[PDB]
């Protein structure tokens, strides 16, 4: 291929990834505890054409020291882990984290996945599970049948009210996890994150001590997507996409002229 | 002779010790 | 006459073959579970006596684009798409096991679970999955487990009957056969049923054909084809001129 | 100068064959790894970095290659015809032949094993090391050799190339013959 | 396991008008792309018997 053709194509593929990650954000514009992603671009390597020696500082301002780029690429789809707004609901089983912290659920394969989604419920046995696929929450919290209400304290201390006796009986205590680099967590869908090497080791502790967030009952964390930001970046991505199409046709017309004239 | 001139014979290579060894 | 006519002809013929290979991908944009075929050119020198000046170029299929296709949400219980990397074991009309990615499943009158192309889907027993005839509710598990409800049975009777055989081998060891089913390049190699692959039930996986990637390949194949045609024309033009030598 | 991460990227093909023909490079990165063949012919490189691993063949003809560090691994051959090397280090992993024609080589490590032919043509080497085993042919034409080691194994034919041999090995298993 | 009869009711069509419109968009684009290949092949064939 003419190298100018593939240079422009990398710009087209870079924008296609930008369009893909920008449609995903708007698709999850109402998902509870969803973190937006942005496509990060970086230019490709520059190659010395008129001086194969590899010394780019000799005569860089001269034709001998000319360097031509290889296009652009999307280097990462960076997650923006900013806190979202609060949704006040009436359900007593959904929870929220005020600030830093991640809920813990146990996956079928055995390892635990971390989530900001606090939409929980109870199964047939009464354990606290996710409102979706039904993965139990770590540590296990079993609600007695005789209980009439659920109270989750600011430190995750779960207590239930039972008639025939005053004072609430405590049946468990929630515990949240924080990470040094939460942006390095691997999204696996279903509002779940898996720890990775770039994220760091999990840091587990009570929700309210050592800088951790507080558990809020009957409250949910809204998605932090900015629908206007997606629309603005959508406008730019189209125009950059169209411009790289123009040059490809421009190279095609020039090469068509060569074999038609010569 | 000219330096760097290509040869008209398969290029002795790596796998198959046969080439790596026989000059 | 100059052997450059055939050297350029052999390149122009191969450029047409690569064009047809890209054409099949564009004809198969909407095909379900379709992996786009990669096309490239290989330089094979004509070794022998004389100066090394003649090198042929022939097209080949180095591999396929094994990226995840475009998932279509249909809200249908018998539609599944593989999350990430994986395959579904099916046997074609010849009873030969082959890997597929078309999760558009269906149930025939006898109850055997087939796909849109009629290939029987294998299970835990490595035999085609057969379901009880009078079902009432079929739900496909995320890990491939098949749980069915007998006709008229109450809600608390969701018993599992089979598990879809999901295989995740190395993508570089698989070749597309004559009927679109990927198989091991090494024959008589068993397909190990992986338990890590997951199904996103209720959705269908589309093709991963990059339309722009095919179009930019087309325009480059056209120009290279036309340039070699000019080489053929100038080869006979030189031959005609070098004929007055014997024209005494 | 030196070779950086991106300097080598401009001299690599699809199969990782590094071509440095007549390039003004003086050294390679420490712990260098090359997937394919390495060509450093006619280069001012004086010393190869320690830990060099070559998945192909080595070619340093007419170059300034003088020093090689121990631990270097070569899957193919080491072609050093016309280099400036003076001594061969011990412990080099070599899977092909050692061509040292037109070199100032003087000494070789003891118990050296060459999996192919060994050419010390036109070299000032004085005595082949004891225990030297060659699985190919032996070329000593135009060299300073006049005495052979007591025990040596040359699977191929030993070619004298003109020099007069005054002493022959006591234990020599030769698969070929001896030619002047 | 059979369904139940509901009187004074009807069942609306289960077509998703948005799905059809999205399907129309993709089908139209694939239709136009394959037309370009046919035009491309014809132009290449035109170049052969005209230049030669």
């Amino acid at each position: 291929m003419h190298p100018a053709l593939w240079v422009s194509k990398t710009g087209l593929d870079a924008q296609q990834t930008n369009i893909a990650t920008i449609s995903n954000n708007l698709a999850n514009a109402s998902t509870v505890g969803y973190k937006k992603s942005r496509a990060v671009f970086e230019d490709l390597f520059y190659q010395n054409i008129n001086q194969p020696g590899g010394q780019s500082s000799q005569n860089t301002e001269l034709p001998s020291g000319l360097m031509l780029g290889a296009g652009s690429k999307v280097v990462a789809t960076q997650k923006v882990h900013t806190h979202g707004n609060a949704q006040t609901t009436t359900n007593a089983l959904d929870m929220m984290v005020e600030g830093d912290g991640f809920f813990q659920v146990t996956l079928p394969d055995g390892n635990i996945g971390y989530t900001r989604n606090g939409q929980f419920t109870l199964n047939g046995e009464g354990t606290l599970v996710t409102s979706g696929s039904g993965y139990p929450v770590e540590p296990e919290i079993v609600i007695p049948e005789d209980a009439i209400s659920i109270t989750v304290g600011t430190d995750g201390e779960v207590s239930v009210r039972v008639r025939g006796q005053q004072d609430n009986q405590v049946v468990g205590q929630l515990t949240i996890t924080d990470f040094v680099n939460p942006g390095g967590l691997e999204p696996i869908g279903q509002n779940l994150y898996l720890p990775t090497g770039a994220s760091g080791d999990p840091q587990e502790g009570v929700p309210g001590l050592d800088g951790l967030g507080e558990i809020r009952q009957s409250m949910l964390e809204a998605s932090n997507v900015n629908v206007t930001e997606e629309l603005v970046n959508m406008i730019e991505a189209q125009r950059v996409y169209e411009m790289n199409s123009k040059v490809i046709s421009s190279v095609d017309k020039m090469m068509s002229f060569v074999n038609q004239q010569l | 002779g000219i330096p760097g001139a290509l040869s008209n014979q398969p290029p002795a290579d790596a796998s198959i010790p046969q080439d790596v060894a026989q000059m | 006459m100059d052997r450059a006519l055939f050297l350029a002809m052999s390149g122009a013929k191969q450029n047409m073959q690569a064009l047809q290979l890209r054409a099949n991908n564009l004809a198969n944009v909407s095909t379900t579970g379709f992996r786009a075929d990669l096309a490239q050119a290989r330089s094979m020198q004509a070794y022998g006596e004389g100066h090394p000046s003649r090198v042929f170029s022939m097209t080949e299929r180095p591999g396929h684009n094994f990226a995840q296709g475009s998932v279509i949400t249909t809200g249908r219980d018998l539609d599944v798409t593989i999350e990430g990397s994986g395959w579904i074991s099916v046997l074609d009309h010849t009873g030969k096991e082959g890997l597929t990615r078309n999760g558009n499943l269906k149930v025939d009158q006898n109850g055997m679970l087939t796909n849109a192309s009629g290939h029987l889907v294998l299970g835990e027993n490595d035999a085609p999955i057969t379901l009880p005839i009078p079902l009432s509710k079929i739900e496909i598990g995320r890990d491939g487990t098949i749980s069915v409800l007998p006709q008229g049975a109450p809600a608390e009777e969701f018993q599992a009957v089979d598990r879809i055989k999901l295989v995740k081998p190395n993508d570089q060891s698989l070749f597309k056969d004559t009927n679109g089913l990927f198989r091991h390049k090494t024959p008589n190699q068993p397909y190990e049923a992986d338990a890590t692959v997951s199904l996103q039930t209720g959705a269908i996986e589309g093709s991963n054909v990059n339309a722009v990637g095919e179009m930019t390949a087309l325009i480059d194949l056209q120009r290279q084809f036309e340039m070699q045609v000019k080489m053929m024309s100038t080869a006979e033009e030189m031959d005609k001129s070098s004929d007055s030598l014997l024209r005494m | 100068y030196e070779l950086d991460y991106y300097s080598k990227f401009g001299h690599t093909d699809n199969y990782g064959n590094l071509d440095l023909r007549n390039k003004p490079y003086t050294q390679l990165p420490s712990g260098f790894v090359v997937k394919g063949n390495l060509n450093i012919s006619q280069t001012p490189i004086k010393k190869l970095p320690k830990g060099l691993d070559v998945g192909g063949s080595l070619e340093a003809t007419n170059s300034a290659l003088k020093t090689i560090r121990s631990g270097t691994k070569i899957k193919g051959y080491a072609n050093l015809l016309g280099s400036k090397i003076e001594s061969w280090p011990r412990g080099i992993k070599l899977g092909g032949y050692l061509n040292l024609t037109d070199t100032p080589l003087k000494t070789l490590p003891a118990k050296l094993r060459v999996k192919g032919d060994l050419s010390v043509i036109r070299t000032p080497i004085s005595a082949l090391p004891e225990g030297l085993v060659v699985d190919g042919n032996l070329y000593i034409g135009g060299s300073a050799l006049q005495v052979f080691p007591d025990t040596m194994t040359v699977k191929g034919n030993i070619f004298l190339g003109g020099n007069k041999i005054t002493k022959w090995p006591s234990n020599l298993t030769l698969g070929g013959a001896v030619a002047p």
